[PDB]
């Protein structure tokens, strides 16, 4: 919930425009209140993109612009390029009471017609100072895949193994391919008994499979 | 140029206070048309403005938010802090430092630039817990021609985040730390890994530089084949 309202996601084709609106109400954008736009790149800190309606900072393309009329404002991207895909966030200011920041709840820019990229995949057995300390831990890191959804199973042997799997929701790189980690948690004792383990990764119905031996 | 760094706990007990601090350099809190501002961000959810505060000392808060803020400014050591009282889940988010330059506030026409780093603080009644790096030993299969892929394991922490540095940031190509994974038991892991050139593995030396603020802990591991 924020005050004014964005889509959750927009799309748009390479080279081609795209807008990302923004709504509020009469005691907001209505009121007369400028309407600003920032820009996040994933894990990093918002970055000032439009102010006052339509002015560009230096160091905004000038493929970005910005306008608003009535209760809403739109930002619209020309000539759409694969570096645009960010979350956006529309803010304004509210005089219905004190006298408020107020923000859009952010829109997801996808740019469409990537091509796909298959997964590269490093699997770690687990260190000796690990089992040592009587733990085991391997470790599937998984890199530069598109789009951003991939399935992870680990095999005991050739057996799947289903217990002790943690993985991560997949995470756009600064690349716009995507990241996820898996981690299997064994005791010393089934790392040792087996011949192997592997981290079998799928991926646009293509698997990568790498294994590791005590 | 203007520059604002966050600083403060990453865990607050449910209940208790949550207190942070911004340091600006490169211009100056105190004499200057500006209002000095706090954001938040909760984990993959939109922002959401907290307050701002003028440097005499008056301030603007997020009505939704106001019984509970508090924002203070020190204009000898330019910095100015946030209180956050009687936290919940719900105020588990990074926390950004802003600034706004204002003729007016009720003209309601300024704008958050720049922005700071961010800071997140996790709202938990867990205790902290220290990670434990585990080296994870150069292998050459999953890499481009004449390179190996070595790394850190970082195991078993909370809360929230973890920095990774290679060789003290000596070495920062091919580095890739990937984001975490929240386990069952609740507490975090991640891996850090560095693509470095297969025939100097026995010339050069490799060292993971972890650290974890919210427990105080650092762990330089070298990294050995």
């Amino acid at each position: 919930q924020s005050v004014l309202t964005q889509p959750p996601s927009v799309s748009g084709a390479p080279g081609q425009r795209v807008t990302i609106s923004c709504t509020g109400s009469s005691s907001n954008i209505g009121a007369g209140y400028d309407v600003h736009w920032y820009q996040q790149l994933p894990g990093t800190a918002p970055k000032l993109l439009i102010y006052g309606n339509s002015n560009r900072p230096s160091g905004v393309p000038d493929r970005f612009s910005g306008s608003k009329s009535g209760t809403s404002a739109s930002l619209a991207i020309t000539g759409l390029q694969a570096e645009d895909e960010a979350d956006y966030y529309c803010q304004s200011y509210d005089s219905s009471l004190s006298g408020d920041m107020v923000f859009g709840g952010g829109t997801k820019l996808t740019v469409l017609g990537q091509p796909k990229g298959a997964p590269s995949v490093t699997l770690f057995p687990p260190s000796s100072e690990e089992l040592q300390a009587n733990k085991a831990t391997l470790v599937c890191l998984i890199s530069d895949f598109y789009p951003g959804a991939v399935t992870v199973a680990w095999k005991a042997d050739s057996s799947p193994v289903k217990a002790g799997v943690e993985t991560t929701t997949p995470s756009k790189q600064s690349n716009n391919k995507y990241a996820a980690s898996s981690y299997l948690s064994l005791t010393p004792e089934q790392w040792k008994s087996h011949r192997s383990y592997s981290c079998q990764v799928t991926h646009e119905g293509s698997t990568v499979e790498k294994t590791v031996a005590p | 140029q203007l520059q604002l760094q966050e600083s403060g706990p990453g865990l607050v007990k449910p209940s208790e206070t949550l207190s942070l601090t911004c340091t600006v350099s490169g211009g100056s809190i105190s004499s200057s048309s500006y209002y000095w501002g706090w954001i938040r961000q909760p984990p993959g959810k939109g922002l959401e403005w907290i307050g701002s505060i003028y440097y005499s000392g008056s301030t603007y808060y997020n009505p939704s938010l106001k019984s509970r803020v508090t924002i203070s400014v020190d204009t000898s050591k330019n910095q100015f802090s946030l209180k956050l009282s009687s936290v919940t889940a719900a105020d588990t988010a990074v926390y950004y430092c802003a600034t706004s330059y204002v003729d007016n506030w009720h003209s309601g026409l300024h704008w958050f630039d720049p922005w700071g780093q961010g800071t997140l603080v996790t709202v938990s009644g867990a205790s902290t817990k220290g990670p434990s790096v585990f080296p994870l030993a150069p292998s050459s299969k999953s890499t481009s021609g004449g390179t190996a892929a070595l790394g850190c394991l970082v195991k078993d922490y909370f809360p929230e985040p973890v920095t990774v540095s290679w060789n003290s940031g000596a070495l920062t190509s091919g580095v890739h730390t990937f984001p975490a994974v929240l386990q069952s038991s609740g507490l975090y892991s991640l891996s850090s890994v560095v693509t470095v050139p297969s025939s100097s593995l026995g010339t050069q030396t490799y060292i993971c530089n972890v650290n974890h603020k919210p427990s105080n802990t650092k762990v330089d591991k070298r990294v050995e084949p």
